[PDB]
C-alpha cells in the first residue's frame, strides 16, 4: 500500500526477533519520544501494535547543545537479521570523474523513512516508550519504514533509489546520476538553465515517489567538501592536512600520521612514509611511546615542506590519452603521477614496498608499474601509457634472466635521471685467470659464536672470528671475506643454498647491512662468478675449507 | 521440465567472493552478453536480499567475447552434489588411447532449469567503473556453465544421447569433465576425425550444439638428462656432481665417488680436468639408472594434485605433477614457438598441464605459479581459453632447482 515495492527480509535461520527490555527514562525524555512518535505515527512511519507482539528493542532520546532526535539501538535485531548485498565499500575517486558543464548535488531528506519495510518483518521492530515510573504499560510501536541503524536499511534504500531512478533515467539519457548514501550527484553538459530545468523535474519525480530534495536556494554550491576532498568546477584536491607537532609520539599518533600522509600522497607528489612506518613494526599497544628515528624525523620534515605548497588535480577526459610516469625518490621509495596533458596531473601516488628483505630496482619498478595498472583499471577502466626512467636494454636483460614470469607494458624511455639500471651482473661462466676461493662459515647454535674462512687455489687461507651470528649469517660473511681479499676478478664457491639464493637474485638494496656490504663489494668487482656444491660430499675445495672452519 | 533438488553441504553457506575490477572493454562486453541472456530467461536480476557473489570474467575463445564465471568457491561448497552424489566416474583408458579430441558441449546446460532454491547461490555482479554505480546483479535460472553440478544434473540426458553412438563404436572412449567431452580412439588420424565429426553431427541432430587433438600415447615422465662435454672443467664436474646428488633422493644407486675423485685438491674452477676411465664409467652407469623409471609412485585419489612450473628461459617451461614431494606422477616440458610474452606462455602452459591432468586422473591439479599474485590476477584472462579454472597459489621463492629439471 506504498508505491515503493518492499524487499523481502528474513531472520538468520533458527533465530527469533529481539526481546531486549527498555531502560526507564526521565519524564522529560519520555515527553520528547511521545511527541516525535505521534508525528512519525501521523506520517505513517510507525504504527501502534497490540499486546500480542512479544519483541522489543530499546529507544533513547538525546539532544545536542535544539530539537530532540529519537535513537534506537538495533544491535540485537541486527545480529539476528540476514546478510545483505554489501553496499559500496569503495567510493569514486575524483580523478576518475569526467568533466561536466554543470554538476548538481542533491541530498535526500529522511531517506530511510521514505522507503517501506517488508510487512512480515515489521513485528521484529517493536519498541516501547516507558511510562512514568512504570505507573502504566508503555506504548507499543513498530516500524513501517526502514529504521535508522538497522542492518538492512542502507542496501534496501540504495536498491529502491535505483529502481525509482530508472524511469527518469530513460527519459533523460544525457543526464548522469551517481548514487552515494543519501546523495545524488547529477551532471550534465547541457545549458545551465536547461540542466536547472531537468534537476527540478527529477525533484518532482522523486517527490512523487516520496523523496524530499532541496530547492535551488538550498542546494549546495561548489566547492564541495566530499569525503575528505575539495571538488571545484575544474579542479580537485584533498582537504587541508594538519600534521601535528609533538614532543613524544604514541603508536596511535604515528598511525594517524601515516594515514594523513597516505591521504596526501594522491595529489601531493613526493610524500614518503617508509621510515615513519618502520616505527610501527611490531607495535604492541596504541599507547606505547615510540622514539622517533633520525630518519623518521627527516622524512616528516620533508613531508612538511611539500605540504606547505598547494596542489590540485584535474578531472578526466575520456578523449585524451592516459599517461603514467614513475620517479625513484630514494632507496626503496618510488613516486608517480598520472596525467593526460603535460602539467595537469589527474592524481599522484607512491610505492615503497620491499616485499622481502632484499630487492633490486628493476624488480621494484616493475612492481610500481603493476600497482599503477591495477589502480588505472579501477579508476578509469583502462591501463595507461608508461613513461619510465629505464632503458629497454636494462629491463630486457632483467626480465629475461628473472626466474618469474612478468608482464612488461608498452613503455617509452624518458632520460630524466636517476635512471633505473643494473648496478652489477654476476658472471654466467667461471672466470679464467681469476683466483678461486672456497668459502665456508659455521656457527654454534647454542654459544652463538662463529667463524668464516676461505681456501684458494693459489694457496691462500684465512679464518676470521665472529661474535654473535648464525650459520646463515656466517655463510654470507664467508662470501664477504672472499670478496674483501680478492682481486678485481674472483671465482667464489659456497655450499650454502641460503647464501647462493640471496646473491643469485642480484639485489642492490637490503635491510641486512652485511648484504649491503656484499653489494658494495659486488659493484667494485669487475667479474664475479658464484658456484655451488653439495656440502659434505668430498669435493676438493669445499672439503678443505670445511675442515679448516670446523677446527 | 523438472528441477533436480540441489543442496549445499549441511552447515555450509553460499559463496561471497569479491568481483574483480574490469576494463571498460570487458564490462561493456559483459553487459551485452547478460542483457541478451536476460532476454532469453537464462538469468534474472536480483535484489539486495541476495548476499552471495561469484566473480565473472570476459574472455575470448575471435571477434566475439564470452562470459566466464569462476565457480571455484561454489563448487567447493557443492561438492556433495557433484561428487559422491551424481558423481561422473573417470575412465582409466582415455590416457591409453592414441588420439583424444575435446568437445565443448557446455551449451546443453541452458535448456535445463535450475532448482529455484539453489538459484540465489549463483549470484554474480557486473562491476561498475570507479564505484560510480552499484554493480549489476544477476542470478542463474538455468544450469550454469562452470558449476560442477551442471554436468552432474545433465549426466542422464548425455548418457541417453550418446547411447546410440557408443553402440555403433564400442572401442571409442568418451569422458565428460564439466563443459567438455573427451573422445579417444586408436584409429588413424583422418579416420579418427571422421568419427569425431560423426559424433558431432549426432549431437547436433539431437539438439546439442558444439562449436587440434591431444595424443596421450606420447606423454610420459621425462628422464633426467646429463651433459656430454668434449672437455670438462672443474666447474662442469661440480655441477655434474651436484645434479647427481640431487637425483640421489629419487633414484637410489647413483654414485659420485669416481667423479668427486677428479676434483681432489683445491683446483681452479676454470681448470680443464680430463675424464678418467673410471669416472667415465660412473657417469655412463648413472646415465642408465636415469633411463629406468622410478618405482613406488602410485596415484592416491584422496589427495590433492600439485603442479610446479619453472621458467627455463627461451619460451621453455618445465613442470612436475605430484602429491607428495619427490614422487612425480608426471614431469614434462612446454615449448612456445612464437609475439609471445611470459604471461601468455605460463597461461598456455597451465592449460596444457590441467588438460593432461584431466585426461590422466580426472581432476585438476593445484598450481604453484612462478609469478607475482597481482600480475597474474590482472592478465590471466587475456590468454585464458578453457571453460574451467584450476586452483593456484604463487611461489615467491626462486627455484634453485631450475637447472636440475632443465
Ligand atoms: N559533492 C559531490 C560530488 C560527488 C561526486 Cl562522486 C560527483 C560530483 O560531481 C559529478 C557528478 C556526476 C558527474 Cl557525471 C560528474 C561530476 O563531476 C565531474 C567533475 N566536476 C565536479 C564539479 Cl564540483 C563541477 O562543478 N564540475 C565537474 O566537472 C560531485
Amino acid at each position: 500500500i506504498s508505491p515503493i515495492e518492499t524487499v523481502p527480509v528474513k531472520l538468520k535461520p533458527g533465530m527469533d526477533g529481539p526481546k531486549v527490555k527498555q531502560w526507564p527514562l526521565t519524564e522529560e525524555k519520555i515527553k520528547a519520544l511521545v511527541e516525535i512518535c505521534t508525528e512519525m505515527e501521523k506520517e505513517g512511519k510507525i504504527s501502534k501494535i497490540g499486546p500480542e507482539n512479544p519483541y522489543n528493542t530499546p529507544v533513547f532520546a538525546i539532544k545536542k547543545k535544539t530539537k530532540w532526535r529519537k535513537l534506537v539501538d538495533f544491535r540485537e535485531l541486527n545480529k539476528r537479521t540476514q546478510d545483505f548485498w554489501e553496499v559500496q565499500l569503495g567510493i569514486p575517486h575524483p580523478a576518475g570523474l569526467k568533466k561536466k558543464k554543470s554538476v548538481t548535488v542533491l541530498d535526500v531528506g529522511d531517506a530511510y523513512f521514505s522507503v517501506p519495510l517488508d510487512e512480515d518483518f515489521r513485528k521484529y521492530t517493536a519498541f516501547t516508550i516507558p511510562s512514568i515510573n512504570n505507573e502504566t504499560p508503555g506504548i507499543r510501536y513498530q516500524y513501517n519504514v526502514l529504521p535508522q541503524g538497522w542492518k538492512g536499511s542502507p542496501a534496501i534504500f540504495q536498491s529502491s533509489m535505483t529502481k525509482i531512478l530508472e524511469p527518469f533515467a530513460a527519459q533523460n539519457p544525457d543526464i548522469v546520476i551517481y548514487q552515494y548514501m543519501d546523495d545524488l550527484y547529477v551532471g550534465s553538459d547541457l545549458e545551465i538553465g536547461q540542466h536547472r530545468t531537468k534537476i527540478e523535474e527529477l525533484r518532482q519525480h522523486l517527490l512523487r515517489w516520496g523523496l524530499t530534495t532541496p530547492d535551488k536556494k538550498h542546494q549546495k554550491e561548489p566547492p564541495f567538501l566530499w569525503m575528505g576532498y575539495e571538488l571545484h568546477p575544474d579542479k580537485w584536491t584533498v582537504q587541508p592536512i594538519v600534521l601535528p607537532e609533538k614532543d613524544s609520539w604514541t603508536v596511535n599518533d604515528i598511525q594517524k600520521l601515516v594515514g594523513k600522509l597516505n591521504w596526501a600522497s594522491q595529489i601531493y607528489p613526493g610524500i614518503k612514509v617508509r621510515q615513519l612506518s618502520k616505527l610501527l613494526r611490531g607495535t604492541k599497544a596504541l599507547t606505547e611511546v615510540i622514539p622517533l628515528t633520525e630518519e623518521a624525523e627527516l622524512e616528516l620534515a620533508e613531508n612538511r615542506e611539500i605540504l606547505k605548497e598547494p596542489v590540485h588535480g584535474v578531472y578526466y577526459d575520456p578523449s585524451k590519452d592516459l599517461i603514467a610516469e614513475i620517479q625513484k625518490q630514494g632507496q626503496g621509495q618510488w613516486t608517480y603521477q598520472i596525467y593526460q596533458e603535460p602539467f595537469k596531473n589527474l592524481k599522484t601516488g607512491k610505492y615503497a614496498r620491499m616485499r622481502g628483505a632484499h630487492t633490486n630496482d628493476v624488480k621494484q619498478l616493475t612492481e610500481a608499474v603493476q600497482k599503477i595498472t591495477t589502480e588505472s583499471i579501477v579508476i578509469w577502466g583502462k591501463t595507461p601509457k608508461f613513461k619510465l626512467p629505464i632503458q629497454k636494454e636494462t629491463w630486457e636483460t632483467w626480465w629475461t634472466e628473472y626466474w618469474q614470469a612478468t608482464w612488461i607494458p608498452e613503455w617509452e624511455f624518458v632520460n630524466t635521471p636517476p635512471l633505473v639500471k643494473l648496478w652489477y651482473q654476476l658472471e654466467k661462466e667461471p672466470i679464467v685467470g681469476a683466483e678461486t676461493f672456497y668459502v665456508d662459515g659455521a656457527a654454534n647454535r647454542e654459544t652463538k659464536l662463529g667463524k668464516a674462512g676461505y681456501v684458494t687455489n693459489k694457496g691462500r687461507q684465512k679464518v676470521v672470528p665472529l661474535t654473535n651470528t648464525t650459520n646463515q649469517k656466517t655463510e654470507l660473511q664467508a662470501i664477504y671475506l672472499a670478496l674483501q681479499d680478492s682481486g678485481l676478478e674472483v671465482n667464489i664457491v659456497t655450499d650454502s643454498q641460503y647464501a647462493l639464493g640471496i646473491i643469485q637474485a642480484q639485489p642492490d638494496k637490503s635491510e641486512s647491512e652485511l648484504v649491503n656490504q656484499i653489494i658494495e663489494q659486488l659493484i667494485k668487482k669487475e667479474k664475479v662468478y658464484l658456484a655451488w656444491v653439495p656440502a659434505h660430499k668430498g669435493i676438493g675445495g669445499n672439503e678443505q675449507v670445511d675442515k679448516l672452519v670446523s677446527a | 521440465i523438472e528441477t533436480v533438488p540441489v543442496k549445499l553441504k549441511p552447515g555450509m553457506d553460499g559463496p561471497k567472493v569479491k568481483q574483480w575490477p574490469l576494463t571498460e572493454e570487458k564490462i561493456k562486453a559483459l553487459v551485452e552478453i547478460c542483457t541478451e541472456m536476460e532476454k532469453e530467461g537464462k538469468i534474472s536480476k536480483i535484489g539486495p536480499e541476495n548476499p552471495y557473489n561469484t566473480p565473472v570474467f570476459a574472455i575470448k575463445k575471435s571477434t566475439k567475447w564470452r562470459k566466464l564465471v569462476d565457480f571455484r568457491e561454489l563448487n567447493k561448497r557443492t561438492q556433495d552434489f557433484w561428487e559422491v552424489q551424481l558423481g561422473i566416474p573417470h575412465p582409466a583408458g582415455l590416457k591409453k588411447k592414441k588420439s583424444v579430441t575435446v568437445l565443448d558441449v557446455g551449451d546443453a546446460y541452458f535448456s535445463v532449469p535450475l532448482d529455484e532454491d539453489f538459484r540465489k547461490y549463483t549470484a554474480f555482479t557486473i562491476p561498475s567503473i570507479n564505484n560510480e554505480t552499484p554493480g549489476i546483479r544477476y542470478q542463474y535460472n538455468v544450469l550454469p556453465q562452470g558449476w560442477k553440478g551442471s554436468p552432474a544434473i545433465f549426466q542422464s540426458s548425455m548418457t541417453k544421447i550418446l547411447e546410440p553412438f557408443k553402440k555403433q563404436n564400442p572401442d571409442i572412449v568418451i569422458y565428460q569433465y564439466m563443459d567438455d567431452l573427451y573422445v579417444g580412439s586408436d584409429l588413424e588420424i583422418g579416420q579418427h576425425r571422421t568419427k569425431i565429426e560423426e559424433l558431432r553431427q549426432h549431437l547436433l541432430r539431437w539438439g546439442l550444439t558444439t562449436p587440434y587433438e591431444l595424443h596421450p600415447d606420447k606423454w610420459t615422465v621425462q628422464p633426467i638428462v646429463l651433459p656430454e662435454k668434449d672437455s670438462w672443467t672443474v666447474n662442469d664436474i661440480q655441477k655434474l656432481v651436484g645434479k647427481l646428488n640431487w637425483a640421489s633422493q629419487i633414484y637410489p644407486g647413483i654414485k659420485v665417488r669416481q667423479l668427486s675423485k677428479l676434483l681432489r685438491g683445491t683446483k681452479a674452477l676454470t681448470e680443464v680436468i680430463p675424464l678418467t676411465e673410471e669416472a667415465e664409467l660412473e657417469l655412463a652407469e648413472n646415465r642408465e639408472i636415469l633411463k629406468e623409471p622410478v618405482h613406488g609412485v602410485y596415484y592416491d585419489p584422496s589427495k590433492d594434485l600439485i603442479a610446479e612450473i619453472q621458467k627455463q628461459g627461451q619460451g621453455q617451461w618445465t613442470y612436475q605433477i605430484y602429491q607428495e614431494p619427490f614422487k612425480n606422477l608426471k614431469t614434462g616440458k612446454y615449448a612456445r614457438m612464437r609475439h609471445t610474452n611470459d604471461v601468455k606462455q605460463l597461461t598456455e602452459a597451465v592449460q596444457k598441464i590441467t588438460t593432461e591432468s584431466i585426461v590422466i586422473w580426472g581432476k585438476t591439479p593445484k598450481f604453484k605459479l612462478p609469478i607475482q599474485k597481482e600480475t597474474w590476477e590482472t592478465w590471466w584472462t587475456e590468454y585464458w581459453q578453457a571453460t574451467w579454472i584450476p586452483e593456484w597459489e604463487f611461489v615467491n621463492t626462486p627455484p634453485l632447482v631450475k637447472l636440475w629439471y632443465q
